[PDB]
């Protein structure tokens, strides 16, 4: 818009889900200068949403695609391209360089954070209406890392969690408050919660809530809201019995709000929810021990009672498909009473589980929110990893 | 390439009676099956497509039925003059196969 | 425009046909990234004319081209591109996701709807100016369906024609009145049609005709008009014994207004008429059996009088040359006296005909309307199922 | 902007340096449409900035790649794309036609020459808001040169250094001063300079600083500062007895100021420098005899003191990896205090020195200053000459 952005909206009631994106990317790619990414996510402007997602910087087909599946390295870079085309060469934009970002757009323009660096050396810089405006160097030393999906600004204030230190254990993770690129400051995780990774943020009612990732000994998942307005948060955990972490141990008949919920330590994949009383949802891949299927699930207020079991839900990725990682995002500039919510759903093809190829790319696919019942459909990637070979 | 294949080759019904003659594809053909008849020592004729669309001109006494992989060509008030040996062909997709030719005797 | 469009004026003298677009897409295809479609349609805004087509999310080359002859699936996509470039990964623009679409603009912004889901439990979104606004799940599920080519505005006001239920036997159409993505009313049909799918319509003196396919009786075409201001409709059928659905009868000598022409159950083929006394023109492919050519006729008054045998014609696609499916569109926001009509001509290529190949695209053709008598040229596809072996 | 630029601000503190464009252009040119390309370099206009070099009209994978280690012919020309996206064949723009350019901006519109011609019978042509306006013809007829990388603008005057004569001795430059394509002055080159070639310029405080290259005797780079207001300029050398061009003799303990410093007599290598007094930073190449790695030093006053060794560094490129041309450059529209400092790095992958494949093509990596110590990482070009073959 031309003014900052504030979110004056609550979220609509969200009864079923609508197909918003679908990406076909490596079903395209088998056959088009396609990029090998990983991380997606969607992020919107007051204009146009897109799809971002971290480049590997190279194409599925061409032989420098081999052995994608590590994480990190100089070749990674932020790109964004159009909704529900392929990431193509020619039609991808460099938002900056790094291995982990975030990206998200205060109503005026958008801010584009790219972590780069060693392990031991890393650092983060600010973009702000694409130049390089704030940097910010490693604290802890062991790989700084950040969101994964967009961020979400209220009034020019968009708070950004970094996590710095070890995925098995206590580390340094710290929320920034940046306003136009630069810090206006920052404080370090407070509440009940005990490790933070990859937060899916959403926001509304002047409120920030993010769902993350405990890596350390979380199966359920923790969770930080954020006032954008005064500057503070605190942290605790999805009560519910309804795990929604991956892989994890099999959902109890009770839970844990304020603190991790035992059973399978030093792993996650980063995922989402929607809190909001009644019209509370949830997303977790259907298997346990992998990352196969996604799904959604009603548990009416599940943040808040240790005992919400699900009484609605809404399959989205069969468990006969891959899935991946999972994150929220709104079109908070699309007209009406209320936020439509929304989320992405990251299907992982390639090395480790499908090792007949040596590349790691994914697909994405997008869903909002409808008040409507609209029946469901199963939405595969859908390559077919023989003819790669 | 699709098969086509009528059984018996030879039937026989009386004056103004009825015969139904089968013919049957080796896979669904999508009703794309045409009949056409061969009078004794003459061209064929195109009688039906797409098993019941009557071609410019047969007469409504030869109706054609048929799904699948089975359909049949039934004529009614068999004038002494039926006397002919109809042919399905297949016409779905390449190469246009046909049947072996159904003999119809007049009792 | 900045402003609602009204359809103020009438057709122009129709007397011969001028081409105004042609793709190639399928020879391109041979050795560029082209996407493989079907189901193509061309929509103009105000500021320019695309063609618009339904993605199957693969390039004709690519390996996972094979078995594009099924309609519907999760790799379909409504997308859209330039007048007359082929529908390149790279250039085109999906417009929302779905296996059945319908796109038109109003004036101020435009509408595309997808459908999209299993056969028995399928729901449509309502996109406009690229968000969703309104989904309606299916009402008699078995495979909701919708026009296939663009929907004509009146203030705001979108006439959207459905059919949800058997395309062998009885099915339930409703007339949907949108106005900005929402619902304003919708009817049932109601007139003496006896089937409803794939409806061409375009827009004269403030009233909308509809071209349509009876695909359980009708070799004659069914046709709608709807008040678009009073918000209701009629249908009766072109009572013209030319006949012009596909396969069909041969043409008889007087024809039927108000019922199905009998001789060909449950077939059809897309397909379009300009009804304007005199000025009618009727359009069918040259063979009655297949979808090989495509000629126009002049056939004056062909909608009311029951002998109306064809005075002057038009041959487009040769009958030694494949066609498809056709329907109408004009660029409403073009300057002059009145309304230049034109159409479309998919032109399908591949399985089930040409079956020495394993995929189904299509090449497009269009054409609008001269004044003038200008001579004729058939317009093929062009490329040689040899090359691609 | 709609207004000329006047460089009213002063470098920023330069104390690490952060990554800010990455191409990745061999690694993806291996299995995409990219071009062959050499002497890169970066350029912002108001609105971005953006990746210029000159290309071979080629595409590294196509047959007629073969033999781009010649420098200059009929098929290369000053082409642009977007910040960090490979030079591909379908998002380039051909600025003009030619085998040496320069390119800048001037607040207004933007000021691209390419040079080109028969050794002894070449031609300037001057390109003003993409149209020839001036052209200049050659003047001591072998090889007229220039900059290599974006030159300067104050308030609508842009010097403009050429050299026109023998690489191998006395050969004539002059510095031109043209405002909006049309030449204000050109004088002489003037000052303790003995031969100059590719000057690396940027600008602050109403004055122009070109670090050039001397090929005849220089191993200390000569410095040219340029009054673009009263349009003069003058030359020294670099004092500093860290040398930096390459391939250079071992540094001495105590340098030369007004005179070439003795050792690799008939070559050099484009190559910057940020001159500010105790914030002076240098770049070499980490090797002394060829174009491998690439490393920043900190050397407060290396311009004045001829005493002046390193204290502070970063290496950039690694030695064990390749680098090839340098230069500087600055968005002088980017908001704040002062001026960011940047850099590019060539790095020259193919012949001569991998001469396994026939080809030279290069990758690009661009840094900025960041005020913070960022910790640091080496930035390979990164592709396997072994999958080209
Ligand atoms: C047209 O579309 C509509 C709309 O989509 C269709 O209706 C929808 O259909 C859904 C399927 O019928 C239905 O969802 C179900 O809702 C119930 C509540 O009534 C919910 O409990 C179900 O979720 C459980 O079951 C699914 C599999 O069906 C599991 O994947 C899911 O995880 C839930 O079970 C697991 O977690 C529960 C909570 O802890 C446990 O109680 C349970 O024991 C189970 O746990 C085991 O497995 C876990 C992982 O899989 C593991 O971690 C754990 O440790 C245990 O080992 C399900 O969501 C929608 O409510 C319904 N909506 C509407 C409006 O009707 C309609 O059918 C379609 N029509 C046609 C003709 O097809
Ligand atoms: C330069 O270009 C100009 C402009 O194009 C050329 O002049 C035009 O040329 C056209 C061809 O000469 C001419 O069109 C014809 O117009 C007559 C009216 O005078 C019209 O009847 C013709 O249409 C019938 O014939 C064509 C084949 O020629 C059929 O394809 C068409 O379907 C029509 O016949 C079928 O339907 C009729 C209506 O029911 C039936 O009466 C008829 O029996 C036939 O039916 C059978 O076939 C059907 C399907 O094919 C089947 O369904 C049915 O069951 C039956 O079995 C034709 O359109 C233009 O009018 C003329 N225009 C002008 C301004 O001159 C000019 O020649 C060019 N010059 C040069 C030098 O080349
Ligand atoms: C996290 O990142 C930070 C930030 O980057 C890291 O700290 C930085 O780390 C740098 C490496 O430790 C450090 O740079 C060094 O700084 C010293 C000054 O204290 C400087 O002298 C060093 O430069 C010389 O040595 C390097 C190799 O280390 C050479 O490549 C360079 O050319 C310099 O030596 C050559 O030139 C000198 C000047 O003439 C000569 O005195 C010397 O003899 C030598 O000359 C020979 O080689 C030349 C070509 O190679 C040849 O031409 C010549 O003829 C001779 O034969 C070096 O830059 C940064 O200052 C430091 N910054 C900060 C803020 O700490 C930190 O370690 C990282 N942390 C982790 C955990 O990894
Ligand atoms: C790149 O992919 C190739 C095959 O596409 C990988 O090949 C293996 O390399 C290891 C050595 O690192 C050998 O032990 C295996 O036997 C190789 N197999 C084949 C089929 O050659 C290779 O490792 C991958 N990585 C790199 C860095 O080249
Ligand atoms: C994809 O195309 C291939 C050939 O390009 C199809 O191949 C046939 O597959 C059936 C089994 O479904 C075999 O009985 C045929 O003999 C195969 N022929 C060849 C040449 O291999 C294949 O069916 C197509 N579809 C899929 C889903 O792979
Ligand atoms: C183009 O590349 C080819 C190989 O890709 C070069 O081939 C050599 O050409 C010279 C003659 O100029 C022969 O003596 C060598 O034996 C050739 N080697 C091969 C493998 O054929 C060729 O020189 C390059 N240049 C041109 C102008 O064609
Ligand atoms: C945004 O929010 C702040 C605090 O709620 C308010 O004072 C400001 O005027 C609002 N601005 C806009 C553009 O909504
Ligand atoms: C459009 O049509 C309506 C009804 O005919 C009329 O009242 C309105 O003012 C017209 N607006 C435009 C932009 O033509
Ligand atoms: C630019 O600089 C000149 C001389 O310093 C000054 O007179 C002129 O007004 C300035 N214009 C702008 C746009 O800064
Ligand atoms: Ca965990
Ligand atoms: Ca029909
Ligand atoms: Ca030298």
């Amino acid at each position: 818009i031309r003014d900052f952005n504030n979110l004056t909206k609550g979220l609509c009631t969200i009864n079923s889900w609508h197909i918003y994106g679908k990406d076909n990317a490596v079903r395209i790619g088998e056959d088009s200068d396609v990029l090998v990414t990983r991380e997606p996510y969607v992020s919107c402007d007051p204009d146009e949403c897109r799809f971002y997602a971290l480049s590997q910087g190279t194409t599925i087909r061409g032989k420098h695609s081999n052995g994608t599946i590590h994480d990190r390295s100089q070749y990674r870079a932020l790109i964004s391209w159009p909704l529900s085309s392929p990431p193509t060469v020619y039609n991808s934009r460099v938002e900056c360089i790094g291995w982990s970002s975030t990206s998200c757009h205060d109503g005026k323009t958008r801010m584009s954070i790219c972590i780069s660096g060693p392990n031991n050396n890393a650092s983060a810089v600010i973009w702000y209406n694409r130049r390089p405006v704030t940097e910010i160097n490693t604290w802890a030393r062991n790989i700084l890392r950040t969101q994964e999906s967009e961020c979400v600004c209220h009034n020019g204030v968009c708070p950004v969690v970094f996590t710095d230190g070890s995925a098995t254990g206590p580390a340094e993770t710290r929320i920034y408050y940046f306003k136009e690129g630069k810090i206006l400051k920052w404080e370090p995780l407070a509440g009940t919660a005990k490790h933070i990774e990859e937060c899916s943020c959403y926001g509304e009612r002047a409120e920030i809530t993010c769902t993350c990732r405990d890596n350390w000994q979380g199966s359920n998942r923790p969770v930080i809201r954020i006032d954008p307005v005064a500057m503070t948060h605190t942290s605790q955990y999805i009560c519910s019995p309804v795990l929604t972490d991956n892989p994890r141990p099999d959902d109890p008949t009770v839970g844990k709000c304020n603190d991790p919920y035992p059973g399978n330590n030093n792993n996650g994949v980063k995922g989402f929810s929607y809190l909001d009383g009644v019209n509370t949802w949830l997303g977790r891949t259907i298997s346990i021990a992998s990352r196969s299927g996604y799904e959604m699930l009603k548990v009416p207020n599940a943040l808040t009672d240790d005992k919400s079991k699900p009484t609605q839900g809404q399959t989205i990725v069969l468990n006969t498909d891959w899935s991946g990682y999972s994150g929220s995002f709104m079109d908070y500039w699309a007209e009406g009473e209320c936020y439509r919510a929304c989320f992405y759903v990251e299907l992982i093809r390639g090395r480790p589980k499908e090792d007949k190829v040596w590349w790691t790319s994914n697909s994405i696919v997008s869903m909002c929110s409808s008040t409507e019942f609209l029946g469901q459909w199963d939405w595969p990637d859908g390559a077919k990893i023989e003819y790669f070979l | 390439d699709i098969v086509m294949t009528q059984s018996p080759k030879f039937m026989s019904t009386s004056v103004g009676d009825r015969v139904t003659i089968t013919c049957k594809a080796s896979q669904d053909v999508s009703t794309a099956v045409v009949w056409y008849q061969q009078k004794p020592g003459q061209s064929p004729k195109l009688l039906i497509y797409w098993a019941s669309t009557r071609h410019i001109g047969v007469p409504d006494r030869f109706a054609g039925s048929g799904s699948g992989t089975d359909y049949t060509l039934t004529i009614s008030s068999v004038q002494a003059e039926d006397l002919a040996l109809y042919y399905c062909q297949q016409h779905y997709s390449p190469p246009w196969t046909f049947g072996g030719g159904t003999k119809l005797e007049i009792k």
